[PDB]
């Protein structure tokens, strides 16, 4: 059977193929080894993923006073620069791991997305299987919508930007989520 | 097999809980586990990592494998820093405090 | 710059002894190679990029009295403008904090920006 | 998926709604030609996108046995819908010829929808 290690250097490692019980057991130093020869569906089809009914983009999409009424907490907000004709990211790479069925339902974490809708509209039809998503439309760089989340309360902010490819200079690319963070830290 | 199925249908489908699907929900997942009032909240206060990988090991089959450390926990004098900074595989001697995060692999519990 | 040279290298100006030197990654053409060959004496061009702390090593900008950041007031966006000026205060304050800096801004509810800026 | 297609014509085609058009008439005035009885015409099924298919059409209206699925040639679940296991052909065509500039790369779609339908 094939075993994968962590290990400052590879020398250290084949130690693991050359121990033997009868003559390193007595051994203390791990140097002194050698090679001496003594109903309802919750779950996906494969069951490794929570499932839900799909859902129209309707009944996720929260005003900012109805995202404030609601109280989020130790939830993961996903800020998101993105566009009507950008290219698509695959947000559920971001959100199959987070529904893995590893996790009980209580302790799923609430995904919030915070973007333009005309983006999230796009990306709706690979996400509207998994229970605990919601969408505001509004922008990453607003105070009040970032107050409306209730963004001090969350477990994770991740910040992702979509408009790589428009942007000519390389290091003028991060304009935008740099700012962002700085903005949630002031 | 479920890169085929997405690959075929371009989608996600759901399906009935069957005994098969039930076991293969039991897998190992990736935490961050505090001392500050944990089992191991004796251990934490100047104990050596090596020990609290083998307790932990042994008792909950969970693998220890990284501090999260907080960054001004070596300075003598007080500090409001929150900031944390990764230790991976620490040796068998490592100190730890109390004001650590142990990164781990655990089991799945019904 | 030549309304900037116009006014600060003004004849009427009481002597000063304070060169200009520009920072730019784009190479000057004809009319702007005969403006610093006009004012030679006190003005320098380099190329480089005010991203890049080597050509701020280059330029000297630790021991620089100010900064000035000049905007492109005909752009197609002017926030995507606005945000890279601001880009450029956090690179100069980032290599040097306390270096005076006097920048140009577009639009009016960009400049907030400024005060998530520590330094 | 319910009516049932044996026999048939499969035509993939990968257009667009701004695009050049291809002339799909010089398709299907052939397998029209009168020569064969009524009985004896093959179905054609058009699998592209609508907003395509919609500006062939006013050439394409007066045929007897023709239909559209509006969905993508590179989708497993089209194909078998369309019984594409019990199809007389399937005929792959691209209609993006100008948009492409490298020469070479113009024929990726064709083939690799070619190297779905074989596996």
């Amino acid at each position: 059977t094939l075993g994968f290690f962590i290990a400052s250097d590879a020398k250290e490692v084949k130690r693991a193929f050359f121990y033997c019980k009868a003559c390193h057991d007595d051994i203390t130093d791990p140097k002194r080894i050698k090679k001496c020869g003594c109903n309802v569906k919750k779950y996906d089809s494969t069951g490794m993923f929570h499932w839900c009914a799909p859902k129209e983009i309707e009944k996720v999409i929260l005003t900012r006073s109805e995202a404030a009424m609601t109280v989020l907490s130790g939830h993961v907000v996903v800020c998101i620069f993105g566009d009507v004709s950008s290219a698509l990211i695959g947000l559920r790479n971001l959100v199959m791991p987070l529904r893995a069925s590893n996790f009980h339902y209580h302790e799923l974490k609430h995904i919030v997305f915070v973007g333009s809708i005309e983006y999230l509209k796009r990306e709706w039809e690979t996400l509207h299987n998994f229970p605990k998503v919601s969408i505001l439309p509004g922008t990453p760089l607003s105070r009040a919508d970032l107050r409306a989340v209730n963004i001090n309360l969350c477990d994770m902010c991740v910040i992702l930007s979509a408009n790589q490819n428009n942007i000519d200079d390389t290091s003028l690319q991060d304009k935008e989520c740099i700012l962002a963070s700085l903005n949630i830290k002031s | 097999e479920l890169e085929a199925l997405i690959a075929e249908e371009n989608a996600l489908r759901g399906g009935y809980s069957t005994p098969q699907t039930l076991a293969n929900r039991d897998r190992c997942r990736v935490a961050q586990l505090a001392l500050l009032d944990g089992p191991f909240a004796d251990l934490g206060d100047g104990g050596c990592y090596g020990d609290l990988f083998c307790k932990a090991l042994k008792t909950y089959n969970m693998l220890c494998f990284g501090i999260y450390r907080l960054r001004d926990a070596h300075l003598s004098t007080p500090s409001q820093c929150t900031k944390r900074y990764v230790i991976t595989n620490p040796p068998y001697e490592f100190e730890l405090v109390p004001t650590d995060l142990i990164f781990c692999l655990m089991q799945f519990d019904s | 710059v030549s309304n900037f040279l116009k006014d600060f290298l003004h004849k009427d100006r009481d002597d000063v002894n304070v060169e200009i030197v520009f920072l730019h990654n784009i190479s000057p053409n004809l009319e702007l190679e005969a403006l610093f060959k006009r004012h030679f004496t006190q003005v320098e061009f380099y190329q480089g990029s005010v991203l890049n702390p080597h050509d701020l090593a280059r330029v000297k900008i630790e021991s620089a009295d100010a900064c000035l950041i000049l905007a492109n007031k005909y752009c197609a966006d002017p926030d995507a403008e606005d945000a890279s000026n601001i880009m450029r205060v956090i690179s100069i304050k980032n290599y040097h904090p306390k270096i005076r800096i006097i920048t140009q801004m577009l639009q009016y509810h960009n400049k907030a920006h400024l005060l998530n800026i520590p330094s």
